[PDB]
């Protein structure tokens, strides 16, 4: 009906997508063998959106799995939900990109994209009515930042009348797991801002903070952080594959949250989050969900929203639940925090209501939000890039593969224009 | 329905033929007595022995070869040794006086009195076999019998049987060492016969076997009793497709047309690989690519020349063992990629393969290891003209002082054959450079 | 065995045969005859050879004088499938006749029934030397199968003495067959015999 | 580099040719519509 | 009834016809004993098309088995299906040819051609209403190419109003397993194009491409290669043996594929080829079958149809289905690939359907297509012949057996005139 | 040779795009003609 193609690049994109294909398989009641074992029939009426039918009742996921280093695909098949992925969808190279944007884009990631494009185009024609693309990667690496932005470029020039929903794991200063990623961050937002319509910035420091103070777990491994991300992955589009009373697809979110062709950088959220030891003492109510969507503690990006002003906010609700309490409290948070929203546009909040909550919960709410506090997210990368390009360091790895030094100046120039426009409209 | 006949000439021939036929005993399980072992009371397992061994109603298998030599001393060790009851009392022809390192003694004066005795048994072995492809000749250049008697044997065999195939395995003189002095005389004066009265002729050099056996098998100080095992390992991989089943079979007629592009150009070259010891066998994996690369390597080359200085005209693959055809094509397409190996521009397809299923067997006390796959080269290249050039230069400076002429003139032949044999070769070397010249 | 690798690994690897079994491994030869309905053209003695390397069976018929048929070879070094069918979509690896061949076992090869009648002397030496695999070559168990009828063991002496008319130690194989089947025990197999 | 550019430009050329064929099809169909309502013009002239 | 007489010459022809007579024995339910062991009854309504009836409910193949060396006759008679072939159907010689067309066509093949006529004319006259002939041989061999071309000219002179189709084995650009095969093949195709109605060019290297890439197998023995050849051999005469919605003979395919008497070179293919891991995840569907048809990977000839363009296309389908997506999807690939078809003739593609699919399968389809891209095969053997003949190479094997040099020049001149008119319809 | 092929294919692609633009311009022009004679239809219907 409205099919979404999922693309996975980089090691971070492969791990999150492996968690993403696990949650929606649990939501639709699909065992790791490939059959369907559920109770309600509503999980079967809308099944072609995320899964493809095969003979014998076997369901296969419509996804593309790409990475030059074949290290992570051995772990993907060895995981709990790894038998369902198609071996024709496992496209890999021979040598890793080595944390270099040059090798990931123009030398080693330049001949594998022919093989990636034929799998993507084959799965595109298999769909009945294509709805768009969602992709996951990391900006701080070589394969995900390199081939991800390459694949964004090559698909946008071939499918113009579609949408791109990018879930990018942006680097953090204190959780800096690389020393060269200022180069890769600046050289990927050049390709991101011109060929994407909706981009979700995810940080690791925000997720480590949430699992400490909100969930209260002392061992937050990557098998848990990807679960928090995968909740927002499955909650953004829950009105596309389930009934409700006020439905909203990804294009309706795009036209309600993107007023300008360059102001399309978001900040996600998910807020029925409780610890195990405090489940008994909390009332699961619409007022308590509304309270904890909007605080700075629950945002999945390392930015304080109170240092800036929101432009647009959208909330997607799930569950059998009222509407006056939704409309009053979304109006109440606008009236109380009047200084936290810009005054030149009214009704900044979009609401969508569904019918089916996820398994093991009563009601859910997914938060997405455009804000001008992403200036602090990109100002740090600016100062990192300027102080690092000033002495021309970490550069022979880039000029030894074909690119001139002028592209570094253009990436800083594009990004300086991006922080000019948000400050102008704040 | 298929049979093969071998003729081994000279002391070299009768000594390589002993190791050639003991391996033939071991591939078909023939005991030195001449039968199946008496522990096995029912036989006739497969008629692969019919091409090399005869059949008698008492159960005895008799080989289909003949041994000829003018020296009785090396012949009668077969009569005295372990295999006395296996070999026929008539199939080993004995002379009385040797040719003594000469050409005229083996050709005109002593070779005549036994050329009729062997031809009776050649005819006797010819009407036993219903279908005969041709005759294999195992002769030596430096021997008196291998030069003089052979130069009348191939001439008489060509008119005895017209279109029958004629293969030769010649013990070529080594370019550095030699056991004799007058071997250029014995080598040149038999080439006038062999260039017109032979179909194909592989050359074997002993000193290249000396270094290969030393540096690869890790056996220092070898002996002829193990070199003949290596040559006898070459003969089995050629006739493997005739006896044993394979993916595609190569005949004795198949490669004689695919390695001889001109009637004056009938000198291919043999090479065997892998040649490794038992200790070296289990450490190194033996892929099809890793055994076909050493074959084209001139270090493992079995005649002392260099194809890098020359250029190939034809090649022949003899794959025997656990081999699948997919990586055969990947190997030969990889061989066509290196520019170090150079082919001529007029034979763009220079490959013929042959596949055999059964891996080669090993002998007790042998040097080679138990191997699962092997490959044999039969390649024709122009680098033999490098060996011929340094052979005639030695011949010309030796003839300039007219040395050893009296050993040949007084035997009965005239001295005009010396000038003709030098000149006929000189036209042949002119033919060798003209085929190597491209357009 | 070549196509297992597509689900064993994402990228296939060449199948690895038994280097150990090829390294230690002679040939076990059995005498066989053809078994169908009563047809006069089919009285042919075949010999079956088990190779003990690649686990392979080859059947050949020797050429017989003044016979209307001359079949040099029946099978060429190819493995044998038992008659259990189930050719496609078999989840397990396929069943192949292992090296379990006695005297008297009718083996169904390629739809042709072959009755085993005799073994070569090397084969019977293998039978008696290797007995953990073959309980039918135990002398001790062979005589334990006869010890169950000690009540008739006294009568068996006069039964033998009736055949021993010339006071010799000298009896026929067919006679030693017919007393041991006139026991009518039904448990004396031909291999034990 | 030249081969990649040549293949991409050839694919774009084939796409442009297909779009030209589509434009011709639209021209033919809505030309038929134009003839239909031209006959309507003639009918209403006869009505006057 | 219309019965097919099989001709099987050469060592290569023997190795592919042994597999050919295996699968139709497997499909019709013929045990190696010779009887019938199956479940249904419609397998026996038309069994005389390939099998001759005798006493005891026994069927022998309607084939002649021809070779010059007798080594591979013991190979055929002792195979898995060696006791079904008639003992009198084996014709053998004593002195083999050994990769020489000249000995096979003038000296060695001149005597065995009379004995094998007496076999085939005795067999062919016993058929009630003989449909036609079929042949399997290799161009690179002494027996199949030297003497099989004598059989082609001779039975055409004796049975004029018939149909004969050849599964010819053309050489490969790199795999080439002879040194003198331009002398073996160019004079064969000089005698082939005059006296043949249909020619299927089957190449070995294309099978190596299929088994390694499409089926993902690592040890492709010749038994594995010959099944793919034998699959499309049985796949062209399916409607002859079984009822369907729209039947088609070899005569019906010939009158739709060849428009001119010298344009009769095809390029076969087979659809259901899928790798084992991808078997369970791929939906066996009619658009999926026709998607794998026209891909250049699937083809069994060493030619690229993108370099040339198609002229006629045949599709023979197996399995109970609707004719809708066979009709609709071939129109789509006719309309999408406007530049890959000739424009001087419409409706180039012929439809045939059969009710019974092969064993272990639900739907299947066979590709038969004339193309101009086979000129690349002829020009490649043209330059190899031209760069060999000018200096009288390998000539004493050929001019010493009777035939003169004017035969060689006419072998070129007929072939250059053949590819001259191949260019003109492009 | 590859440069010559790429430049010829680029010229052909530009020609095909130009022809597509011309076809779309014809589409728009007789769309304007269609709407003009539709206004004419309305006028003579008012006359009727
Ligand atoms: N490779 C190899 N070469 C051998 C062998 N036996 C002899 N030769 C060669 O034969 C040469 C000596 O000539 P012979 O073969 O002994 O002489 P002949 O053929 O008996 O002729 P006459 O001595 O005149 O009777 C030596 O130079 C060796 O190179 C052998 O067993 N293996
Ligand atoms: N939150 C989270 N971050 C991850 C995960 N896997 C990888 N990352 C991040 O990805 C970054 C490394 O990216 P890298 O694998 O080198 O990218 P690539 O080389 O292009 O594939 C690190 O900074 C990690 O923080 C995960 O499961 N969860
Ligand atoms: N596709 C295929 N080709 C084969 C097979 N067996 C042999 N060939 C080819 O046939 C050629 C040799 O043909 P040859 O035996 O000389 O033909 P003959 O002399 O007429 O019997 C080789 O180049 C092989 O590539 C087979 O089973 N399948
Ligand atoms: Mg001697």
């Amino acid at each position: 009906m409205r099919e979404i193609v999922h693309l996975q690049a980089g090691q971070c994109g492969n791990q999150i997508g492996a968690k993403f294909w696990e949650v929606i398989s649990d939501e639709h009641g699909i065992d790791p063998t490939g059959t369907y074992h559920g109770d309600s029939d509503l999980q079967l009426e809308r099944i072609n959106v995320y899964y493809n039918e095969a003979t014998g009742g076997k369901y296969v996921p419509r996804a593309v799995l790409v990475d030059l280093e074949p290290g992570t695909m051995d772990s993907v098949r060895s995981g709990p939900f790894g038998q369902i992925f198609r071996p024709d969808n496992f496209v890999f190279g021979q040598s890793g990109a080595g944390n270099n944007w040059a090798k990931g884009h123009y030398t080693e990631g330049a001949e594998l994209v022919d093989s990636v494009l034929d799998v993507v185009r084959k799965e595109a024609e298999s769909c009945d009515c294509l709805q768009g693309f969602q992709l996951t990667h990391s900006l701080g690496g070589g394969t995900g930042s390199g081939m991800g932005t390459l694949l964004i470029s090559k698909i946008r020039e071939e499918y113009p009348d579609r949408i791109m929903n990018t879930f990018s794991v942006v680097p953090s200063p204190k959780v800096s797991d690389t020393v060269v990623e200022p180069y890769n961050a600046t050289l990927s937002v050049h390709q991101l801002v011109e060929n994407t319509d909706e981009t979700y910035c995810i940080d690791n420091e925000a997720l480590y903070d949430i699992c400490f103070r909100t969930l209260k777990l002392t061992t937050p491994t990557y098998g848990d952080l990807n679960h928090l991300v995968s909740a927002t992955m499955s909650g953004v589009t829950t009105c596309l594959r389930f009934p409700g009373q006020l439905n909203a697809d990804l294009r309706k979110l795009a036209v309600n949250m993107v007023p300008f062709p360059r102001l399309h950088f978001f900040m996600p959220g998910f807020a029925p989050l409780t610890s195990r030891g405090s489940q008994q003492y909390r009332a699961l109510t619409v007022p308590e969900l509304t309270q904890q969507m909007f605080d700075a503690k629950n945002m999945m990006a390392a930015c304080d929203p109170r240092h800036g002003r929101y432009l647009t906010v959208a909330a997607v609700f799930r569950g059998r639940m009222s509407m006056k309490e939704v409309d009053e409290q979304m109006l109440n948070v606008q009236n109380k925090n009047s200084s936290y929203f810009v005054e030149w546009i009214p009704n900044n909040v979009k609401t969508a209501v569904c019918d089916i909550p996820p398994r093991g919960l009563k009601m859910s709410a997914t938060f997405i939000g455009n804000s001008t506090a992403i200036q602090e997210l990109f100002k740090r990368i600016s100062e990192q890039f300027t102080a690092m390009f000033r002495r021309k360091a970490f550069l022979h790895w880039y000029t030894g593969e074909g690119m001139d030094e002028m592209e570094f100046t253009e990436a800083e120039s594009n990004m300086n224009d991006l922080v000019s426009e948000y400050q102008q409209y704040q | 329905m298929r049979e093969c006949i071998s003729i081994h000439v000279g002391q070299a021939g009768v000594q390589i033929g002993n190791a050639c036929w003991e391996l033939y005993c071991l591939e078909h399980g023939i005991q030195p007595d001449g039968q199946m072992p008496s522990d096995k009371t029912i036989g006739g397992g497969d008629d692969s022995f019919n091409t090399f061994f005869s059949e008698t109603g008492a159960g005895k298998h008799v080989p289909r070869a003949v041994f000829v030599d003018l020296e009785p001393t090396v012949i009668d060790e077969v009569r005295t040794g372990t295999y006395r009851q296996l070999f026929h009392p008539e199939q080993l022809i004995t002379g009385k006086e040797d040719a003594a390192n000469n050409y005229a003694r083996g050709h005109y004066t002593i070779g005549k009195e036994i050329i009729d005795l062997v031809l009776d048994r050649i005819r006797k072995l010819a009407d036993q076999c219903t279908g005969l492809q041709g005759f294999l000749v195992f002769h030596s250049f430096g021997g008196g019998t291998g030069s003089g008697f052979t130069s009348l044997l191939m001439e008489r065999l060509s008119v005895d049987y017209g279109k029958k195939s004629k293969l030769e395995f010649s013990i070529y003189p080594a370019p550095q060492v030699s056991t004799a002095v007058v071997e250029p005389y014995n080598s040149i004066l038999t080439t006038h016969t062999t260039l017109e009265h032979s179909d194909c002729a592989f050359m074997v050099d002993n000193e290249a076997i000396y270094d290969i056996c030393r540096r690869n098998l890790d056996i220092e100080r070898p002996t002829y009793t193990n070199l003949n095992r290596l040559i006898g390992q070459i003969v089995s991989s050629i006739t493997a497709s005739l006896r044993f089943d394979g993916a595609l079979n190569v005949d004795l007629t198949e490669f004689q047309t695919n390695l001889v592009p001109y009637p004056r150009i009938h000198f291919p070259l043999a090479t065997y690989a892998p040649v490794i010891s038992a200790e070296k066998a289990y450490h190194e994996q033996l892929s099809v690519a890793e055994i076909t690369n050493a074959c084209f390597e001139p270090a493992n080359q079995m005649v002392k020349c260099d194809p890098r200085h020359g250029k190939y005209m034809a090649c022949c693959l003899l794959y025997r063992g656990d081999v699948v055809p997919k990586d055969v094509n990947a190997a030969i397409a990889t061989i066509k990629t290196k520019r170090t190996i150079q082919f001529v521009d007029w034979c763009p397809t220079g490959f013929k393969v042959g596949i055999n299923y059964q891996p080669p067997t090993v002998v007790p006390g042998g040097d080679l290891a138990k191997v699962q796959r092997a490959v044999c080269m039969l390649s024709n290249t122009t680098a033999i003209a490098e060996a011929w050039a340094r052979l005639d230069h030695k011949f010309d400076l030796m003839y300039a002082k007219r040395a050893f002429v009296h050993w040949y003139v007084g035997e009965g032949m005239e001295e005009g054959e010396f000038s003709e044999a030098r000149e006929d070769m000189a036209a042949l070397e002119k033919d060798y450079e003209e085929v190597g010249v491209d357009s | 065995e070549d196509s297992l690798r597509n689900c064993i690994d994402l990228k296939p690897t060449p199948h690895r045969r038994n280097f150990k079994k090829f390294m230690e491994k002679n040939i076990l030869r059995f005498f066989a005859k053809l078994v169908t309905d009563k047809c006069v053209d089919l009285d042919r003695m075949f010999v079956i050879s088990y190779y003990l390397g690649d686990d392979t069976i080859s059947v050949f018929e020797p050429i017989e004088r003044n016979s209307g048929i001359a079949g040099g070879m029946f099978l060429k070094r190819s493995r044998v499938k038992k008659p259990g069918q189930e050719v496609f979509k078999s989840e397990l690896s396929e069943y192949i006749k292992a090296e379990e061949l006695y005297i008297g076992v009718t083996v169904n090869v390629n739809g042709y029934l072959f009755r085993l009648l005799n073994a070569d002397e090397y084969t019977l030496n293998y039978m008696e030397q290797n007995t953990d695999k073959y309980p039918f070559s135990n002398l001790k168990l062979a005589l334990q199968k006869l010890k169950q009828e000690e009540g008739k063991s006294r009568e068996l002496k006069q039964v033998f003495k009736a055949a021993d008319s010339k006071h010799t130690n000298m009896v026929d194989y067919n006679t030693f067959r017919d007393i041991l089947m006139s026991l009518t025990v039904g448990n004396l197999a031909e291999q034990e015999f | 580099q030249q081969q990649n550019l040549y293949e991409a430009v050839r694919s774009d050329r084939n796409l442009y040719s297909k779009n030209l064929v589509e434009a011709q099809d639209e021209i033919t169909d809505m030309k038929r519509k134009l003839k239909i309502m031209i006959h309507q013009v003639d009918e209403l002239k006869e009505d006057i």
